[PDB]
């Protein structure tokens, strides 16, 4: 029922927000995970991980580059304007709302979120091999070598760029080579972020879900911390729930949530 | 830390 959550919706002053892949998609950006989610021959699993990244570094580049392109087109949908107005409305009445996502397209900064957790990191942010240091990139092409590639068709060309056209850093001192800023799969999380995360799902006292369940990863990690202090939990997702049954709006968060949140 | 998706 609307009605319920709208009632505490009212009286919240910490609101948690956490969104995923599911938001993202309905802004058309594809994940490439599952049933003809194809980048070429692959998958997210094959090139999102580290040892790729060592065995093929301008081949994962390309994919990359091309996530990085195809953001250009896809902009935030009604679900990510409503959280950030929402944001916004209610800073403004000393009540906070807070974005833990693990989405890597910048799309609620976009949409004009402020407080956002990223914690898988994001497509436009790079982080030297060998210095370490995080920048926020959004170049178009990231480096020259890289215009006009990263073509998705399976039967495309590689463009085995060599290692020192590939993006590097500028800290010239170091000339270290980039990669981007995000949590491969067989990576851990940035720890500094989950204590914050704790911090804030601790203050809390309404957490929605949006684009995935607390039933898993990552909504699962935290969401059990904040239904075991009794803080209602809504879900928006297009998962069914069975016949027989704390609450959650069945559709495209697109349509459910700017409702919710007006 | 955190393995990303618990390395499933
Ligand atoms: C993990 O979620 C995989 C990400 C989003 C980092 C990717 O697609 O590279
Ligand atoms: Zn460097």
């Amino acid at each position: 029922d609307l009605t319920a959550f709208r009632e505490h919706f009212a009286k919240a002053k910490h609101i948690a927000i956490i969104t995923g892949a599911g938001v993202s998609a309905e802004s058309g950006v594809p994940t490439f995970r599952g049933p003809g989610g194809f980048w070429r021959k692959w998958q997210a699993q094959d090139l999102a991980t580290p040892e790729a990244f060592s065995r093929d570094p301008s081949l994962v580049w390309e994919f990359y580059h091309y996530r990085r392109e195809v953001m250009r087109s896809k902009m935030p949908n009604p679900a990510h304007l409503a959280i950030a107005e929402c944001e916004a409305r209610l800073g403004q009445q000393g009540r906070s709302v807070v974005i833990i996502t693990q989405n890597i397209d910048e799309l609620h900064h976009r949409a004009g979120s402020k407080h956002v957790y990223e914690i898988h990191g994001s497509l436009f942010k790079t982080r030297c091999m060998s210095c370490g240091e995080v920048k926020a990139n959004h170049k178009s092409p990231i480096c020259p070598a890289l215009d006009g590639k990263g073509a998705p068709d399976p039967n495309t060309k590689e463009a085995r760029i060599p290692v020192e056209l590939l993006p590097r850093c500028e800290r010239k001192s170091c000339n270290g080579l980039l990669r981007p800023h995000v949590v491969w799969f067989g990576e851990t999380l940035d720890s500094d972020i989950l204590t914050a995360v704790e911090r804030e799902l601790e203050k809390c006292d309404l957490c929605l879900v949006v684009g995935t369940s607390s039933i898993v990863y990552p909504a699962a990690m935290f969401a059990p911390q904040v239904a075991s202090r009794g803080v209602p939990v809504a879900e928006f997702n297009m998962e069914c729930t069975p016949a027989t049954q704390k609450y959650h709006f069945e559709g495209p968060c697109g349509s459910t949530l700017p409702p919710a949140l007006e | 830390g955190v393995l990303k998706e618990y390395g499933v």
